[PDB]
């Protein structure tokens, strides 16, 4: 009944977070101010389960290994190396040669399969031990109270319905009701996507139990102030522990490179019985005996079957990976490479994906004009222009006025990345300080602080004062921060460009009007002011103390204002640039509040500049928001409140109708529901994430993408694909990527799929004319494992024939990996070429050994009788069994050389599918290797001593070297022309028929 | 007699050619 | 998904086009087929219609049987007429070709010697000299084995023999060993013109040696006269008639299983250890009654 368990894991929550504390006690059987007895808390820890989280369900064993080992190709490959073993079996009807065959083949089989399997699994797992070295968990010990007195205990010990305190720094042990609090700030940023630090009290506000603040949650740290709090939720009952398991519980489905793998199957499978069949129906028509007909039966399926393939496609996979590892992007999974260029919609995180997910300095108020700051990671935007004093006087008022100071141990880390002990908007304040005006060490310390006002739990102004460290005049310095419209209240005097004057309506009205569009911008904005003291009033000794008013709070300088918000990380808007470039649909997905998910979403242009929702459409018009025609907005902001209410049609309406959407303010659950929904469509989707709130999400998306550093572990657990240096401009490096290894794995698989005609030809027309066999098993082998490896590996580091990100995205039902079309040219035509060029080097070889072409029908029957030893060729001279074997044999070597010779020419033009050579080239140095080393072996093979005896090849004459080169030259120039006619004419028939 | 063959000679050519063949391969993918 | 057999208007798969694509393959294989012809072709023009252009495969001829064995093997009752009768067939049909009333021709015929003699030597290669005369064998050249009409004729009946032939190669002139003979056991002293052969148990090792043989050749000699050689191939020589010398076994074990093995000797003759008929010939039989 488990599929009910997911059913209610995938609903959005509920809460008793609503209650009066009296009832609340009343219900939980607990006091508020003593806690619970401690022989009733080891009661219930010993009654359920402890504070923790269940350990992913999932501990595969090693033996996962025979993951690697069956798929759906290694599956081919099995298949076949039991009908080969089937064969042999049968082959023990007699006495009979495949001692050197028929085993001989099956156990290759065999061996392919395991190796391949051997070498993916060993990637899968190096991966997985480097994600294992990222794993640090440090125990938190929560705090309690219990029999009133406060007791500090390992967290994993705390039980349903005991008073816990949290302060600043403090991670929250479990889901809380929160009872009483003071200045407290939990950081909501991963669970809920919350970005700036929501503030917790006692009083209900929100009737979802997410948004509400007298409830604290399970893995987010409080950020600042102190509250206490009865324990509703422990351990896998908790929000964070529901969303956990929904996320080990859902499915990968098949990734689409696999699928298309499975559809090529498909298409071998499909010629290899229909051959199969129709050849063991005409061997039945002539002579041959059931037994020799189903031997042949058996031996044209497995021929079909490449065996080399595996190894060449996991190969190539695996260089691309190692690409993507070497750009810090690495892939849990093998076949996860391929993924992104094969989606249409990307489904993005806000904070700590497309942003930083830390508060910085955005915007700064100066002589009533607005600044931008750089609020990149790495710095690499534009400075403002900091001449001006005002700048100076405002830098010195927030880098005085402030709790915040760095840390011990950060001096050598970057300004921005550094920790800093704080609040939110103390710490962007410092970090700007120490980075724009120089440092604020010396700087804080040169004007010593007399007597402060910490934020009042009212009005929340903040004042300080302090002395003059000027030459010229002495008098005490004071300043103050706080809200723009309290701030605007106590103030009087405004400065510009180094001198004072009073408030005049117009430009305090620009400054209502500035911090009303900083505001509307998303940003949380600071208004900063002070004034220097009559000292002729407030003397140098004089103490001031914080009970009476010393300093006139009013008629006050006001400076300005300074705002900031958690910016787009620096690499992300480009990056959506370049996917929405490719014809990636991006849509943001975040649990944060609406005001701001939107602004993001222009910033990183996800929402592009004057599209309109509906309600900016509304508000122009100045209409009820219900009058406007919805068709006439093209982007949507949607409200997880109405998502809830949503049906199947209503989401699929929503994300066909708009072309830029925003899903705000939504749960977990329903990140799942909306990549779901994009799946509806049945379009491949990629997730990038965060936090655990994008844990079902990422596991369900085609591809998941993890932030391997301001990414959470579930989350992490969950993607199939992690970025270690947290760039986002992975993301469209890969879908390039992706995109091309895709094109390069047709010319591979096109390039071997071509030899299947020359190998399998021989053995056919062996049984249709009876002349001797042309080709033996061993040199096949030689041709399929041997030779072409490095050629078909070399193929995969083929270029972008034109530039890719400009193409649309592949439709999965349309274009396809295998198709009809590469077969058309495989098999059809250039693969008969090379046929034709073994068959004549063949005829060459018998024709001037003495049998004369036309004389070597039927001869087979005689040729293979070991005791016929008068044998006569068409000069009437006898040959023995041996020597004409011998003959035979170094006519498998021709045979297989010629193979490689037109494989020159077929690798040639298979390095390219529309280009001609000459305009691609040959710049492929491993390609040229290729060919270098391919010949190179074929020759040792041949020429080697003693080969005769092993492999029963044999040293050709030298001029048999080049019985195969007009054959190779024709699918040259064949194919060229193929290649310019579909150029010249893309209607294009030749471009319907052929191009692949 | 027309009935030899000088095999061991060609049998040379080829693996002679197999060694350039090959370290010119090397050459090649060793670009520097 | 597959069910897209025929509707409107495509033929399973796509048939709007389908003469299209089937023109093309037909005029593509046609091309192909043709080119293939061709490369055939000029080959073809390659090669000497006297003389193969490679002999270096056939260079140590093989010695052959009359009886060919499913494995060298003759096995056979002394009783039962069925019992021998592949054998006998065989033998018969392969001498059917050397009586007396077949070479009756005296413009394609020729008589050679009623004694080993030197090797005939007509021309060169080429057809400047018209279709060439062939030496003549008379089946009374093996006495007591196929023997004309007289005897044996159970062909071995009583007790075993074998005809051993060489293997035909155009232009080959085989060279007997020296009058320095090294230790060639038993033989006559018609070195000069023969291509001898003997017949022993086991080949250079302990032996089951039980046999007695008695071998017919032309004018009494154990071998191959040199006058039937060089051949002249298929073509220059058609109705050529080669060599025959019989070995007979008259003394043996008969319900035990014993190996024969027949060595041709000389300079122009080799053997292979691979190839058990190169230059050297085995048969096991056991006549069993
Ligand atoms: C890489 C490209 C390699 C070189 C490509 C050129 C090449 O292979 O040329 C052919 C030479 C082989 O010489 P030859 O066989 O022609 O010498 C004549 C004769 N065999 C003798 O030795 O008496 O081969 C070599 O030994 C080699
Ligand atoms: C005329 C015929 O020849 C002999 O056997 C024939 C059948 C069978 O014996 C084999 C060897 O086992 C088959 C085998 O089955 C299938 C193959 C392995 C298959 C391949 C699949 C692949 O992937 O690569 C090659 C294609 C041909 C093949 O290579 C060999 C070819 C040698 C042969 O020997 C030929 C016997 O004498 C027989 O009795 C007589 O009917
Ligand atoms: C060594 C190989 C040489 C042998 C093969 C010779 C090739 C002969 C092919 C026979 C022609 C088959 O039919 C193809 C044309 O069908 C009708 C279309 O006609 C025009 C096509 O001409 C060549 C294709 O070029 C691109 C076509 O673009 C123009 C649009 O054509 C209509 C497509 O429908
Ligand atoms: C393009 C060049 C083609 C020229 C050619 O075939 O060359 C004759 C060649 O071959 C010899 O002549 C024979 C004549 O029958 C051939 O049958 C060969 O089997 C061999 O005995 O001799 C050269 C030295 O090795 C050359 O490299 C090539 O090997
Ligand atoms: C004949 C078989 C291949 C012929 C060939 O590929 O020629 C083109 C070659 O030329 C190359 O350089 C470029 C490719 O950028 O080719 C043009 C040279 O005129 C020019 O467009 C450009 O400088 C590199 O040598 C090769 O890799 C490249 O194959
Ligand atoms: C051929 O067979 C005949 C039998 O028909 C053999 O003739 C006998 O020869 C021996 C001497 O070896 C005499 O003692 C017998 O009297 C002969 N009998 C007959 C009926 O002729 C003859 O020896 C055999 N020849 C060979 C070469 O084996
Ligand atoms: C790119 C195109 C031109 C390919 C050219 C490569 C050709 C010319 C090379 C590759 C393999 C080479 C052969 C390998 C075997 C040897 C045996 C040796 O005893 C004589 C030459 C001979 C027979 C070589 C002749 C040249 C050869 C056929
Ligand atoms: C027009 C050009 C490009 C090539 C056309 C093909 C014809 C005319 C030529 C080119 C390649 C040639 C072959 C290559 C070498 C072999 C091996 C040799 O032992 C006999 C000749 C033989 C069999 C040749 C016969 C003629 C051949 C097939
Ligand atoms: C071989 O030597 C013998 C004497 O030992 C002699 O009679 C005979 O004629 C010689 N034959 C040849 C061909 O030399
Ligand atoms: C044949 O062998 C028998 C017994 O093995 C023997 O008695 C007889 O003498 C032999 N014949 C000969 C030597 O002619
Ligand atoms: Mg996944
Ligand atoms: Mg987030
Ligand atoms: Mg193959």
């Amino acid at each position: 009944k488990e599929r009910d368990m997911d059913e209610l894991k995938k609903e959005v929550s509920m809460d008793d977070h609503k209650l009066s504390l009296d009832e609340l006690h009343r219900k939980y059987g607990t006091d508020l101010s003593r806690g619970l007895t401690p022989a009733r808390a080891a009661e219930i820890l010993a009654r359920d389960g402890p504070n923790a989280l269940t350990p992913p369900p999932t501990t595969p064993e090693w033996v996962k290994f025979c993951r690697q080992l069956f798929g759906g190709f290694s599956m081919l490959l099995w298949i076949g190396a039991i009908l080969c073993f089937l064969a042999y079996g049968i082959q023990a009807a007699t006495e009979e040669e495949p001692q050197n065959d028929n085993l001989y083949l099956g156990v290759v089989l065999s061996a392919v399969v395991i190796i391949t399997g051997c070498f993916s699994y060993y990637q899968e797992a190096k991966s997985s031990k480097i994600m294992e070295s990222f794993k640090n968990m440090v125990p938190q010990q929560a705090l309690v109270i219990r029999n009133g007195e406060k007791m500090s205990i390992n967290a994993e010990e705390v039980v349903v319905g005991d008073l816990v305190e949290v302060k600043g720094g403090d991670r929250i042990p479990a889901d809380l009701r929160i009872i009483s609090a003071n200045g407290c700030k939990v950081d909501n940023s991963s669970l809920t996507g919350e970005s700036e630090p929501q503030t917790r009290s006692p009083d209900f506000t929100n009737e979802n139990p997410l948004e509400t603040r007298n409830i604290a949650f399970f893995s987010t740290n409080c950020v600042e102030g102190t509250a206490r709090g009865i324990v509703v939720y422990t351990g896998d009952r908790t929000v964070m522990g529901r969303i956990a398991t929904l996320a080990s519980g859902l499915e990968g489905g098949q990734t689409p490179i696999a699928a298309e793998i499975e559809h090529f199957i498909h298409i071998i499978t499909g010629v290899a019985v229909f051959l199969g069949v129709s050849f063991f129906i005409l061997s039945l028509i002539l002579e041959y005996t059931w037994l020799e007909a189903v031997i042949f039966l058996i031996g044209i399926i497995v021929a079909n079957v490449p065996e080399g393939l595996l190894a060449t496609v996991t190969v190539c996979l695996t260089l691309t990976a190692k690409r993507m590892a070497r750009k810090n992007c690495l892939v849990k999974n093998l076949e996860a490479v391929e993924t992104l260029g094969s989606t249409s919609t990307i489904c993005s995180d806000k904070t700590g994906t497309l942003t930083q997910n830390r508060m910085t300095v955005a915007h700064m108020w100066s002589d009533n004009q607005i600044h931008e700051a750089d609020t990149t990671e790495n710095q690499s935007g534009v400075s403002f222009d900091k001449t001006s004093a005002t700048w100076l006087a405002l830098s010195r008022i927030a880098g005085l006025c402030n709790r915040a100071v760095f840390q011990a141990n950060q001096e050598n880390l970057p300004i921005l990345k550094r920790a800093v002990a704080g609040d939110a908007s103390e710490s962007a304040l410092l970090k700007c300080i120490e980075l724009c005006c120089g440092s604020v060490k010396e700087m804080r310390e040169r004007y010593t602080k007399i007597v402060e006002i910490p934020f009042n739990s009212t009005n929340k102004y903040q004042l300080s004062i302090h002395k003059n460290p000027n030459t010229a005049e002495p008098r005490h310095l004071l300043v103050m921060k706080g809200a723009p419209e309290r701030i605007l209240d106590r103030c009087s005097s405004i400065l510009i460009h180094g001198k004072e004057q009073p408030l005049d309506e117009e430009l305090k009205d620009a400054f209502q009007n500035a911090y009303l569009e900083l505001g509307g911008l998303g940003e949380r904005v600071l208004g900063f002011c002070h004034l220097f003291l009559p000292d002729e009033q407030f003397p140098e000794g004089f103490q001031f103390d914080t009970d009476d008013v010393n300093f006139p709070l009013d008629n006050l300088c006001f400076v300005g204002l300074i705002s900031m918000i958690d910016p787009p990380r620096a690499a992300v808007p480009d990056a959506v640039g370049k996917c929405r470039s490719a014809g990636i649909k991006v849509i943001m997905v975040t649990g944060d509040h609406p005001i701001t998910a939107k602004a993001i979403a222009k910033g990183v242009g996800i929402i592009s500049e004057g599209n309109e929702t509906v309600e900016d459409i509304a508000a122009r018009l100045n209409i009820p928001v219900s009058q406007v025609n919805p068709r006439d907005a093209k982007a949507c902001v949607v409200h997880g409140s109405d998502l809830k209410d949503m049906t199947s049609e209503q989401l699929d309406d929503i994300l066909k109708y708009h072309t830029e959407i925003v899903f705000a303010r939504t749960s977990p659950q329903q990140k799942l529901i909306i990549v779901e929904g994009c799946q509806r469509q049945g379009a491949i989707v990629a997730v990038t994430g965060d936090g655990v709130n994008d844990s079902p999400a990422s596991k369900k998306a085609d591809i998941g993408v993890a932030m391997g550093i301001a990414g959470s572990d579930v989350s992490k657990q969950a993607a199939d694909m992690i970025l270690l240096d947290d760039n986002f401009a992975s993301i469209v490096t890969g879908v390039e990527e992706g995109r091309l290894i895709f094109d390069n794995l047709k010319k591979s698989i096109a390039y071997t799929l071509t030899s299947n005609i020359p190998e399998i030809t021989p053995f056919l027309i062996f049984i249709i004319a009876n002349i001797p066999l042309p080709l033996g098993t061993v040199t096949i082998l030689c041709i399929d494992l041997g030779t072409d490896m490095v050629p078909a590996i070399s193929l995969a580091y083929e270029q972008a024939e034109s530039d890719i990100m400009k193409r649309q995205p592949r439709n999965p039902k349309t274009d396809k990996l295998v198709n009809e079309q590469l077969i058309s040219m495989a098999y059809g035509q250039i693969g008969m070429i090379q046929a034709l060029g073994g068959f004549f080097t063949y005829f060459v070889i018998l024709a001037e050994n003495g049998f004369l072409p036309i004389h070597l029908l039927g001869l087979r029957v005689n040729w293979d009788d070991r005791w016929i030893n008068d044998v006569e060729d068409s000069y009437g001279q006898q040959w023995t069994y041996e020597q004409r074997k011998i003959v035979e044999f170094t006519c498998h070597t021709p045979f297989f050389v010629t193979i490689v010779v037109v494989q020159w020419a077929d690798l040639v033009i298979c390095k390219t599918r529309r280009n001609s050579v000459f305009q691609q080239g040959m710049k492929n140095k491993i390609l040229i290797f290729g060919l270098f080393e391919e010949t190179a072996l074929a020759a040792f093979l041949s020429y080697c001593p003693g080969m005769g005896v092993a492999l029963r090849m044999y040293p050709l004459k030298p001029t048999w070297w080049f019985c195969a080169f007009p054959y190779s030259l024709l699918i040259f120039v064949y194919d060229e022309v193929r290649k310019l006619i579909i150029r010249r004419r893309p209607g294009g028939w030749v471009e319907k028929e052929t191009y692949y | 007699d027309p009935f030899y063959y000088d095999y061991e000679t060609v049998r040379n050519g080829g693996l002679i050619f197999a060694a350039l063949a090959f370290i010119v391969g090397l050459i090649i993918i060793l670009s520097k | 998904f597959i069910w897209n057999s025929e509707k409107k208007e495509f033929l399973g798969r796509t048939g709007g086009s389908w003469f299209k694509i089937l023109l093309f393959y037909v005029i593509f294989y046609g091309c192909l087929a043709g080119i293939f012809i061709g490369t055939i072709q000029v080959m073809l023009l390659t090669i000497s219609e006297f003389k193969p252009t490679y002999q270096d495969r056939v260079a140590p001829p093989g010695l052959t049987q009359i009886p060919q064995s499913q494995k060298t093997e003759i096995s056979f009752r002394p009783n039962d007429p069925q019992s021998y009768e592949s054998y006998v067939v065989s033998i018969v049909r392969f001498l059917e070709k050397y009586k007396d009333l077949a070479q009756k021709d005296d413009m394609i015929f020729e008589d050679c010697g009623n004694v080993p003699s030197e090797l005939k030597e007509r021309g060169e290669y080429n057809n400047e000299r018209g279709e060439r005369k062939v030496c003549r064998f008379r089946l009374e050249w093996l006495g007591n084995c196929s023997g004309l009409n007289d005897e044996t004729y159970g062909y071995k009946d009583g007790k075993p023999c074998v005809i051993i032939k060489l293997n035909r190669v155009l232009g080959f002139k085989p060279k007997p060993p020296k009058n320095e003979s090294l230790e060639t056991y038993p033989v006559m002293k018609y070195n000069p013109y023969v291509l001898p052969v003997h017949c022993t148990g086991k080949r250079d090792e302990d032996k089951e040696k039980v046999g007695t043989m008695e071998y017919f050749g032309l004018g009494g000699y154990p071998g191959f006269p040199l006058q039937y050689y060089p051949y002249y191939g298929k073509l220059l020589q058609p109705k050529y008639l080669q060599p025959l010398m019989a070995v007979q076994f008259t003394n043996l074990t008969m319900d035990t299983e014993i190996r024969i093995e027949c060595k041709a000797y000389g300079e122009n003759i080799g053997y292979s250890e691979k190839d058990r008929f190169q230059g050297r010939f085995d048969v096991k039989i056991e006549v069993k009654s």
